[PDB]
RNA sequence: CUCUGACCGAAAGGCGUGAUGAGC
RNA sequence: CUCUGACCGAAAGGCGUGAUGAGC
């Protein structure tokens, strides 16, 4: 049992979100900065992982040609058009010293994407030793945010379903609770596919159903280690299609 | 008797429990069902909580005993989750109930808790 | 001349601040997380590079020994501590998989520290081409903040000294300009040692002395590349003793 | 004549500058000193600006010509910063001076701008 | 300091192991 | 959209290449 493993899982999911923040931050800098040398590449490569991968392995404009752009694995339209904008760009010239420091920034953002993947692998595997039922229902990541929002597995296992349904809506909840404003129907559980994409008019009842099952899965994970997730998912599948039915 | 049943409840005590629930329903206030019951315990609004002993999966009511020890609320088992439910005035069954205000039952509540105070210790 | 190198120094100095933002964020996370395995190291290694270097090269409590701690290069009372706190700790146990992912985070932050020193040296060497005088008076880092706040060397070289004294105080200045409230006596130049460490009653006068000299230093860097910073650094020493003399 | 002197001011014109500043001081409003002058230019409050040609370093006033061509304000050179300083009514020197409102000197201002429009083109 | 609480469905049935209402 | 603007010092002196006053 141990019993601190849920705390480390929490740390890791929070870590994942923290890592996400810095990637978004460094990438932005990377784009603003390499744009002094090559302004157009920005709109061409809206996908960060691709933009960072470019700067890192290509660098200065002089190094591009047809060759290196395929080994980068970008499509054929994308290549000739970036290849075109180059030979023709209005960007400032960079020295070898100048481009090297921005290539070092890219190299680091790449290390980070790998770190991000490492964390996401850890959470996914650790989640099988911590709350298998939660994983089965909502996915590894979502179950971690739930544990995380509640403060731990035990703290989750103690909550009424109605608290679970609103975890991660804390602002909305406390607003309602004070001024009698209309309550949130969902917190983080909105991510759950069946909720996030469904007629807006059945989203509330699905959240209510899912939270009920999440409460039972959490109590079992914590107090037994018994595996009921299959019944649970099926009984949930049942109740959703039944909701889907009449509306 | 599933592990979450921490002590043995005389066939008698069980019977008063169910009728403490019944008159507390008409002359008093109760919250039926595990979520509402749990809510009641954390708000210290619970005089007593009845836990059915046939719950499936049994882990559903497994958070009540410790949560009750922490707020120092007395809790008793009854044999049947369907019986418990009719005692509280509902067509279906109920895995737990809490009495908010005992109404005309305060006598019964008191003595359930005294006879309970022992079985624990 | 090129003429875009001043925009590159700007990105670099903004980047240097971002890297600092992320290092903090991730180091705060490193400590919360590793503290689950080893609570007591937190206070014992208050200095970040030291905590990171530890988690990264030591890891699990089972590897701590008199040997590896000296090779990590920390003092004698420290290492006499950490050895008691360690075997007697109240922190949770960690498997191999659990500690491997937290050490990955600490290998990352380290890359980040090396990236920060790379930026710090790139600014320092770049400043020597871009604004040698500006660098001499105030140091490369601060000189880059000035250029950054101004919007470029040219913009900064078009400014009155009164603007330069307040660069970085943008809100307090506007608020003084709108309502009429007392003006800021300094912006970023507040870091100049002779300002922030001097008797509070002389700070405005040293600010206004320094702003004076920076405006002249920026005009020379931009319009000539002539090098006057020796006299400028003396006339300023004089004026600062002359200021200290009477107070 | 240092590179920031972009045209050759006839010994006469210079002398009409110094007494335009002189009378615009008493009968009008001027700004003495390079930081006030530059402030007066960016605010379009400069009618004319005079710039000494003996400034050391010469880069202290080197931003005044470009900045003046963007706001269109006419500028002219006088040979001495001490002279310019006195003409402005201060004991020390002045690297540049701007007349805000000419006062009883506007006549001189206009013709300085006219003769200067030429030395540019 | 952490929503509501018995109805829903044309019926078959669903529903306190949570109906209904509800601002991630 | 980006402070103030001729004083300060017991004097020697400093000071529009910025005195004084002023909420990084």
């Amino acid at each position: 049992q141990s019993g601190a493993r849920d705390k480390m899982v929490i740390q890791a999911i929070e870590a994942l979100d923290d890592v996400d923040k810095v990637i978004n931050l460094l990438v932005a800098r990377l784009r603003e900065w390499y744009s002094l040398h090559f302004p157009e590449l920005d709109e061409l490569l809206p996908k960060h992982p691709q933009y960072v991968a470019f700067v890192k392995t290509v660098g200065h404009r002089d190094n591009i040609n047809e060759e290196v752009l395929r080994e980068l694995g970008l499509s054929e339209e994308k290549i000739k058009k970036i290849l075109e904008a180059k030979e023709k760009t209005m960007g400032a010239w960079m020295d070898q010293t100048d481009i090297e420091v921005v290539r070092q920034l890219a190299e680091e953002i790449d290390r980070l994407y790998q770190l991000r993947k490492k964390l996401e692998d850890y959470i996914d595997r650790a989640m099988d030793d911590v709350a298998p039922n939660l994983k089965a229902l909502v996915g590894a990541k979502l179950a971690a945010r739930l544990i995380s929002l509640a403060g731990g597995l035990r703290e989750l296992a103690m909550m009424p379903s109605s608290t679970i349904q609103v975890l991660g809506a804390e602002k909305a909840l406390f607003r309602h609770l004070r001024t009698g404003a209309k309550p949130p129907k969902h917190g983080v559980i909105y991510q759950y596919p069946a909720i996030n994409r469904s007629p807006w008019w059945q989203r509330g009842k699905i959240a209510r159903a899912l939270a009920g099952k999440l409460a039972i899965a959490a109590r079992v994970d914590y107090f037994s280690g018994e595996y009921i997730a299959e019944e649970l998912k099926k009984e949930l599948e049942a109740r959703i299609r039944e909701i889907k039915e009449k509306y | 008797k599933p592990s979450y049943v921490k002590f043995e409840v005389p066939k008698e005590l069980a019977e008063k429990a169910l009728q403490a629930v019944e008159i507390a329903r008409d002359t008093g206030k109760i919250r039926k069902g595990t979520n509402e019951t749990t809510k009641a315990v954390e708000r210290g609004q619970a005089k007593l909580v009845i836990i059915a002993e046939d719950v499936d999966p049994e882990e559903i009511v497994a958070h009540l005993p410790p949560l009750c020890e922490e707020k120092e609320i007395p809790y008793i088992y009854v044999p049947s989750k369907k019986e418990l439910g009719a005692a509280a005035g509902i067509e279906v069954a109920a895995a737990s109930v809490a009495i908010i205000e005992p109404g005309k039952a305060r006598d019964l509540v008191e003595e359930i808790a005294m006879k309970v105070k022992e079985l624990m210790k």
